[PDB]
């Protein structure tokens, strides 16, 4: 049971051998009140990607601690996009097209900021509450 | 104080614990070191790493003369798992013996693999000795010249395991540790430290910045890096000569490496393209890639997670080592049909291209994301 | 250590990190031809080359004036002032 | 922009920031990063370029996130 | 509680859900034994002539106690695989839907605001 | 003197001493936590712990609109607009999740429960979520805010214009019209406000309670 914990520098090394094309790891502060890492890695198949999910929870429960939740992969039945939730780190498992569509990493450097909240206006409606055409 | 790491070794219900038990406890009558309980020693701590559980037993006793760390194991299947990958690398050995039984084909294996993982300094003690003892003892040496030392200069001590542990007979019990304590002493104490060898760097990341080129990183185990030298790196069918322009430690420039660093090499005049993951960085004419090798591979058991139906000759695992991936093909030595889980024996493994493979390279063998066996390199055909 | 700083060797190793620039190439690449218009780079190309020139020699180039080096040759005059070459 | 030399200082520190990367693959983080400010600039107004350099100096700080 | 026949709001990006038209979203069906309709719980949808599923996220009714009670009935767009249609979502997101059994982590994934 | 609305119990048949032992109870939490004075008009911003997180801190800030429930269950309500959305949450008082309570703008309305305010106008819900604690001298008077609000269109969450409500914070004259006003009027009831045996004086109790609360520190 005792020796290497499950952190970052474990769990990037451990994607890595299995050729992740690219990782984005990234801090999250304690005021965003969701995890303390988000990770994302791109895969080239669909089947490369489950490879990937199923290994890393498989070497999970190795390292885990007795006391330490079980954890459950999501979206298996899914193409593009898989998501493995643990205890302080978020993994997603996607294709470079849904990277392209998503930009997961852009929302959670900078929240409020982005370019795709800035498209989309919020909507009033008009005083003595009248429409006209 | 010089710390040295040394392990006992041989066949189960031959004392090995009972004197892990009693070298601690005479050094407890001096105040050396921290002594544990004989029954604390019998439930050994578990370790967990690359998917494989082992029940080790480490216990820190700390001489008048150097200071030393002791491993124990409760199994031959727990023994064979610890030195093959490694975890803890021991510098001596202390073979146990008893009297009613001496050598057996079993304790063959652990003084076999002990070939494999560099040491040739051994120490042999007997117990359960409470002239039949002396007759044991000229086939050790025997034994011992057939691995291929040489069987007179090993020490060979009379005595009892029980005897020590309890005190009970000083001219017997108690003589034979001392004589144990002095006998590791006088083969192998002071430790082995030298970056003779030329170094080698697999590859972690590929890194590339316009007008300055590509960086490669890798963690030092042997070597030291400069800089302007002329180096070579091969692997997957890619061999390409270049120099080293800087090295890079806490983004700083810095002239000398040292080993169980991450350092980062620029290289200049390469493509990108070309400088991939699965690379192996090294001096020329130093080392080869070698296609077929020779390694003895520990089979896991079912209980672990093994897998239950054993394998057949011209089996296709993968093959981990260093920071490549290649399957591989196994073909069984004759007079052998199939290998059992739980069995460890030495194989021909035949890599898919020529990679490289070095004596004491630790590897993992591998079926998909389950894993079925580690192993070591014993010889390159 | 102290490398010896000459004029023409300063030009060779300046002409080396722009020839393994990925944009332009030794074809149309000469020593006067500067990046912007010549070679035909935009601005935030430049930063790049200068940060090549950054870490080679490993003195500080300010942001301030970052912006006036747009010529090789203004370069080479520049990081003279490093040591003075005047043969 | 609001300031010619602000845009580049931006660029220039954020690829700075890169060296210093550990576990993000720094290969991807540049390719990122040198895009962004191709695809955008060279064509944007006024009032635009106030609110597109924030978004750059917000990912600077990396108060509210940052890749490591 | 959301049943059949109630009306929706669409708190997404997405183009069909925030697409003018004459009609407000309406509960087709409830994925539950019971047919009310929790914070969590998956609906069917008709918009704009098509049947789309939907996550609950957030509702009018009273809940538990320091769970956030909000002023309008919102759904989030989803694919029968569980891929969200929308890229982000405005609206913020009760952060119970993290615990609660099901795929919830790419939805959590695509928010900003967790109250 | 103030005395928090939980301490003081609802007409029952229930036996003093289950009050003893509540109010023992509570009274050990306020040590540990600081429960300060808050009115309904008020604005409170809390902070507790995340459990569907690990031990991350939420805060949330609003305007209260409803205080109700009694010994450690007691409850309040507090309202805010996020973004271009309605949100209220109900707190515990006692429960041990909560890490801090500070009175960002203490205040009284007009009417003792402020549940129209769903009703009113966004902006008279909107408050700012970073603002700073505005504080008074220790023996001033509770101040009391005015302010009416007006309203939305007529089909409201409930009938506010009935009296059995009695609501004085609501610009009524810019909604309503007179008839709608007479017709509100037929649900009057005149001699409830005369009603002797109706009324529940709470002199005693509360001096009991003070007894008890001094007793305690
Ligand atoms: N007579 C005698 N018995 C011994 C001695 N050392 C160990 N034993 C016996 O060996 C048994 C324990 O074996 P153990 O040391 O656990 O086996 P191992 O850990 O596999 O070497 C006990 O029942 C002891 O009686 C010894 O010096 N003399
Ligand atoms: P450089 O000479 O290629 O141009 C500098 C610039 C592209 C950064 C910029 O100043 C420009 O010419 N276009 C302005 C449009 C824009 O998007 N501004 C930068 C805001 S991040
Ligand atoms: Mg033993
Ligand atoms: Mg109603």
């Amino acid at each position: 049971h005792t020796g290497p914990k499950f952190d970052i520098d474990m769990m990037v090394s451990l994607l890595r051998q299995e050729n992740a094309r690219d990782i984005c790891v990234i801090q999250v502060p304690p005021e965003m009140r969701y995890t303390d890492y988000f990770v994302i890695v791109s895969g080239t198949s669909t089947r490369h990607l489950h490879a990937m999910a199923f290994y890393v929870v498989k070497m999970y429960k190795h390292l885990k601690c007795k006391r330490d939740p079980h954890v459950k992969i999501e979206g298996k039945d899914t193409d593009d996009w898989l998501c493995v939730d643990f205890g302080s780190m978020v993994i997603h498992l996607m294709l470079p097209e849904t990277r392209e569509i998503y930009e997961l990493e852009k929302l959670w450097t900078l929240r409020s900021y982005d370019d795709q909240l800035a498209q989309i206006a919020p909507e009033t409606v008009p005083e003595d509450f009248i429409l006209g055409i | 104080k010089p710390h040295v790491n040394v392990g006992t070794i041989g066949h189960v219900d031959h004392g090995k614990t009972t004197l892990t038990a009693a070298i601690t406890k005479i050094l407890a009558e001096g105040g050396g070191a921290k002594f544990k309980k004989y029954e604390e020693i019998d439930n050994a701590p578990e370790e967990r790493a690359r998917g494989i559980t082992i029940n080790a037993a480490h216990v820190e006793y700390s001489t008048a003369a150097r200071h030393y760390a002791h491993t124990d194991c409760p199994g031959h299947a727990d023994y064979v798992k610890n030195m093959i990958t490694g975890t803890a690398p021991l510098d001596g050995c202390i073979l146990v013996v008893a009297a009613n039984d001496g050598p057996m084909p079993q304790t063959r294996e652990h003084l076999l693999l002990a070939r494999q993982i560099g040491v040739e300094h051994v120490v042999v003690y007997v117990n359960k000795a409470d002239e039949m003892v002396e007759l044991v003892e000229l086939e050790i040496r025997e034994l011992l010249t057939e691995f291929g030392y040489k069987g007179e200069e090993t020490p060979v001590i009379v005595g009892s395991a029980l005897c020590a542990l309890e005190g009970r007979d000083p001219e017997l019990g108690l003589k034979s540790v001392q004589k144990l304590l002095d006998a590791v002493d006088t083969y192998i104490p002071v430790p082995a430290r030298d970056l003779e060898k030329p170094f080698l760097l697999p590859v972690e990341a590929v890194y590339s910045v316009p007008g300055r080129g590509t960086v490669v990183t890798g963690t030092l185990e042997r070597g030291i890096l400069k800089k302007g030298d002329e180096c070579e790196l091969l692997g997957h069918s890619k061999n390409i000569r270049t120099v080293v322009t800087g090295i890079e430690m806490f983004h700083k420039s810095l002239e000398r490496a040292e080993a169980g660093d991450n350092l980062g090499a620029l290289v200049r005049g390469l493509k990108r393209e070309d400088l991939r993951r699965g690379l192996v960085m090294v001096k020329p004419g130093s080392i080869k890639p070698h296609q077929k090798v020779e390694a003895q591979v520990y089979i896991l058991s079912k209980e672990e997670g093994g897998r239950h139906k054993p394998f057949v000759s011209h089996f296709m695992p993968v093959m981990f080592s260093l920071t490549w991936d290649m399957a591989c093909r196994i073909i069984l030595p004759p007079e052998k049909e199939l290998a059992m889980p739980g069995e460890d024996l030495k194989f021909n493994l035949i890599l898919r291209q020529p990679m490289i493979l070095e004596k004491g390279q630790r590897f993992t063998l591998r079926d998909g994301n389950r894993t079925i066996g580690t192993g070591l390199v014993t010889n390159t055909l | 250590d102290m490398p010896p700083l000459t004029l023409e060797g300063i030009q060779d190793r300046v002409l080396y990190v722009l020839k393994l620039y990925d944009k332009i190439d030794p074809e149309k690449l000469s020593v006067n031809s500067h990046f912007m218009k010549d070679l035909g780079l935009d601005s935030l190309d430049q930063v790049e080359i200068i940060m090549a020139m950054e870490d080679e020699f490993g003195f500080e180039i300010p942001d301030i004036d970052a912006e006036k080096l747009m010529c090789p040759q203004e370069i080479v005059d520049y990081i003279a002032d490093k040591k003075d070459v005047y043969e | 922009p609001w300031s010619r030399e602000a845009v580049l200082s931006l660029y220039r520190a954020l690829l700075r920031q890169g060296r210093q990367l550990r576990y993000t693959d720094r290969d991807f983080y540049f390719a990122s990063i040198r895009r962004e400010f191709r695809k955008n600039q060279k064509l944007e107004d006024a009032e635009a370029r106030e609110r597109q350099l924030e978004k750059g100096l917000v990912f600077l700080n990396g108060k509210l996130g940052r890749i490591i | 509680a959301i049943q059949k026949m109630t009306r929706v709001r669409v708190v997404d990006n997405s183009a069909l859900g925030n697409s003018p038209y004459h009609r407000a979203p309406r509960c087709i069906h409830v994925y539950k034994k019971n047919g009310v309709g929790k914070v969590g719980d998956q609906i069917l949808l008709a918009i704009k002539g098509q049947k789309k599923k939907a996550l609950i996220v957030g509702h009018c009714m009273p809940g538990p106690r320091m769970t956030p009670r909000f002023d309008s009935n919102n759904v989030v767009l989803i694919e029968d695989n569980g891929n969200p249609v929308g890229t982000r979502i405005k609206t913020p997101i009760p952060t119970s839907l993290r615990k609660r059994e099901g795929e919830y982590s790419k939805v959590l994934a695509i928010a900003q605001n967790f109250v | 003197r103030f005395l928090s609305p939980e301490f003081i119990p609802r007409r029952g048949r229930t036996d003093p001493l289950k009050f003893q032992i509540e109010r023992k109870d509570m009274l050990e939490r306020r040590k540990v936590l600081h429960i300060p004075e808050f009115y309904v008009g008020s604005i409170l911003r809390v902070t507790t712990a995340d459990p569907y997180a690990s031990g991350k801190i939420s805060q949330f800030l609003g305007i209260c609109i409803q205080r109700s429930g009694r010994g450690l269950g007691a409850t309040f309500i507090l309202r805010n607009v996020i973004e271009g959305q309605g949100v209220e949450i109900c707190f515990e008082l006692y429960n041990p999740r909560v890490q801090e309570i500070q009175v960002v703008k203490l205040e009284k309305r007009l009417d003792d429960s402020l549940l129209y305010l769903r009703d009113a106008l966004p902006e008279y819900s909107t408050f700012d979520v970073n603002m700073k604690p505005v504080v008074q001298e220790p023996n001033q008077k509770v101040p009391v805010n005015e302010l009416k609000v007006k309203m939305k269109p007529k089909p409201w969450s409930k009938r506010w214009e009935r009296p059995n409500f009695n609501i004085k914070g609501i610009r009524f004259d810019l909604c309503l019209t007179e008839q709608q006003m007479k017709e509100a009027q037929k649900w009057n009831q005149p001699w409830l406000e005369f009603d002797m045996m109706r009324e529940y004086d709470t002199s005693k109790i509360e001096a009991a309670i003070w007894k008890e609360i001094e007793a305690s520190k």
